[PDB]
RNA sequence: UAGUUGGUGGGGUAAAGGCCUACCAAGGCGACGAUCUGUAGCGGGUCUGAGAGGAUGAUCCGCCACACUGGGACUGAGACACGGCCCAGACUCCUACGGGAGGCAGCAGUGGGGAAUAUUGGACAAUGGGGGGAACCCUGAUCCAGCCAUGCCGCGUGUGUGA
RNA sequence: CAGAAUAAGCACCGGCUAACUCUGUGCCAGCAGCCGCGGUAAUACAGAGGGUGCGAGCGUUAAUCGGAUUUACUGGGCGUAAAGCGUGCGUAGGCGGCUUAUUAAGUCGGAUGUGAAAUCCCCGAGCUUAACUUGGGAAUUGCAUUCGAUACUGGUGAGCUAGAGUAUGGGAGAGGAUGGUAGAAUUCCAGGUGUAGCGGUGAAAUGCGUAGAGAUCUGGAGGAAUACCGAUGGCGAAGGCAGCCAUCUGGCCUAAUACUGACGCUGAGGUACGAAAGCAUGGGGAGCAAACAGGAUUAGAUACCCUGGUAGUCCAUGCCGUAAACGAUGUCUACUAGCCGUUGGGGCCUUUGAGGCUUUAGUGGCGCAGCUAACGCGAUAAGUAGACCGCCUGGGGAGUACGGUC
RNA sequence: CACGGUGUGGCCGAUGACUGGGGUGAAGUCGUAACAAGGUAGCCGUAGGGGAACCUGCGGCUGGAUC
């Protein structure tokens, strides 16, 4: 069974991204609304969408392409139900030397590993983007 | 394997043996020679090589290669032995220090003298 | 696992406590490894490795345990006491055969084992320790000396000219 | 004060690895860490000349870590190289859909106390320098108490329906168990017609037959298996399941409403099923056929070929628990170009009945991207990701010995 | 209560006339099982037989050539 929807929403991003298309659509959580929020602030992907029917929510995300490639070229989750992983103030990880970004879950909401160290707090490493 | 695979069992390691038990972890062992002899090379090569069985304070007999041209080694001697394979000789695992106990240094001798055991000429 | 797990009365200790004892009850531990069995003194540290790790516990410091092998207690503030006592065991020594004696895993040293590791030295002048009012006495702790290329660091074994 | 006067060795020179020639010996003597040298021109053996590297030292042996991503937490694998249990169910455990309120266990932050000295590192100081000694820092990545934060995980309360399940209509099927029954054929038996061969092989022979075969016709007995349909078809967890009929019975597909409201996934131990051969007790026995007997072939034949033939193959009740039990590919979930077939359903369209579009669950052939050592795989992944389990660590010895369970 | 004694039963180690298999070496002897359709396709499980590689029966696989 399904058992990691942020592992799924990041995995429908790949390979959506890798098939060339212009929009992805998922089922919908605040959590995930929160990871996109945080991609498109930092400009990996341009529009996010949430639609309600009745009960259902469906999240749609606009993907970028620049020349012939895809924006995200990478992204991995670090993260995962059988291994949580929590990282301090002063050890948080460092994507592609700076050019990347690392996305953390801490006590004042989802922000990025620059946001955190700014901050001076920890957290919850969700997943790597460049 | 899983992470809760390795939490329930680690990863195991693979002893290591001494390629020279005989010697007991001892730089040099202290054997009295049980018998001197000779014997031939394995393929692809021909000679006729001087060894000796030894029994050794460890409690072990192994066998001895003699290093060098001439010696003066025989029954009832007694040497000291190092490590060192001769490998076209199968089984024998060490060799003889020259001019230790009983065996004496080659004659004749005049470079590589440390080994062998040959004292300076006048 | 049957003083075993808990409770009450009593005893015992410097002191809590099945520490001991008489009853009452049937509890206590175990797949998060009980019980049995092999191996092992522990740490600060040391070696290696980019790191994570791996190996290790000489010399220096802290803690623990032991003192020919086992079982006890006495004296004392403090010991179940290396150079104190009692008992049992093995071993060794003196003897006039009546009777006695001993424990280097303290320093030096001997035999043996081993590939392999040193002198049967000097002084309490210094730092400490014990006794004493002091003078002072004791101190193989210690401070020094002897031996070994075992290691690290440094120096020399000559310089210029000379076809 | 005296006067160069008292004071240099060790290893190596085919490659890995800086440094080459000549004599002596001829698979001998010998060298060797690995690969390998020496069997008349040895830059690899011994000596000499020369040189290279170190230097009061130089080499060898022993031991630990490294190189070794060669136990892979950082940081490996399982189609064919070693490696997916034969297949299910399920206990402990691990993990788990969406919204909301609360808690502050995990998680994060501050403060305080502690983390002995020596050791490591930094800046200095004293040794003629250096080793060494030493002042002050930094560090000791930890632990405890206390005060805060609430995004995520956990706990508690409430709510929801996309997962999972229930009721009602319909459909396909060699799914299973029991009992009946039909036709073809083989063997045997009885009886007609009939008379010298039949059978078998590469060629023969053993064998059957004049007390009459073989061939042909009629009737009877018995056992086992189900031609055509038949299919890259179907059903089943796997092993497997084919004539027809009745009885008992499991699962699957398909439509729409209704209902419960996370009731889920995987699964160490455990347990159930599990081809063929084999074993036990009692039956049955047509054909076939291990063992065995004879005839051939051959240098020999123990075999392949031929003539016979007992266990067994079949039934009832139990055991055994193994197969190249194979897709050599564990189970569950989501996503990612297309083209051509086929099986069971749903829907739409023509327009009269046969076709054409879709959608769903299976079963096949190609193939883009991607992956792979290559072969190849490619929506039935060996692609992109998540959860849990099983297994591998050079070839032999060895799925072996000992111990134990059955 | 230590040491000791008796009886009985475990476990570890050493040792033993004789016996079974394994590995390495050298190719002495008998064959030719496998590699090509290896001259009877090969292999897996099981059973029987044989100086020996092996042969035969039943079921299974293609990691089988030609059609």
């Amino acid at each position: 069974s399904m058992q990691d929807t942020v592992a799924d929403m990041l995995t429908r991003v790949r390979n959506a991204q890798m098939a060339k298309k212009q929009t992805v659509s998922m089922p919908s959580s605040k959590l995930k609304v929160a990871i996109a929020n945080v991609l498109q602030q930092e400009g990996y992907i341009s529009n996010v969408e949430v639609a309600q029917e009745e009960t259902k929510s469906t999240l749609t995300i606009t993907l970028k392409y620049f020349e012939g490639k895809p924006v995200i070229e990478m992204v991995k989750r670090v993260s995962r139900p059988g291994l949580r992983q929590y990282r301090g103030k002063d050890k948080l990880p460092s994507v592609k030397q700076g050019l990347g970004i690392a996305i953390v879950s801490t006590s004042k909401g989802i922000m990025t590993d620059r946001a955190a160290r700014a901050a001076g707090i920890g957290g919850e490493v969700i997943a790597f983007v460049s | 394997a899983t992470t809760n695979q390795l939490i329930r069992k680690g990863r195991t390691t693979l002893v290591e043996k001494s390629k020279v038990p005989a010697l007991k972890a001892c730089p040099q062992r202290r054997g009295v020679c049980t018998r001197v002899y000779t014997t031939t090379p394995k393929k692809p090569n021909s000679a006729m090589r001087k060894v000796c069985r030894v029994r050794l304070t460890s409690g072990f007999e192994v066998s001895s290669y003699i290093g060098g041209e001439g010696h003066n080694l025989q029954e009832h001697s007694v040497v000291l032995i190092r490590g060192g394979r001769v490998k076209d000789l199968p089984g024998v695992r060490y060799h003889t220090v020259r001019g230790s106990l009983d065996c004496a240094g080659v004659k004749d001798r005049n470079q590589s003298r440390s080994k062998y055991g040959a004292k300076r000429p006048k």
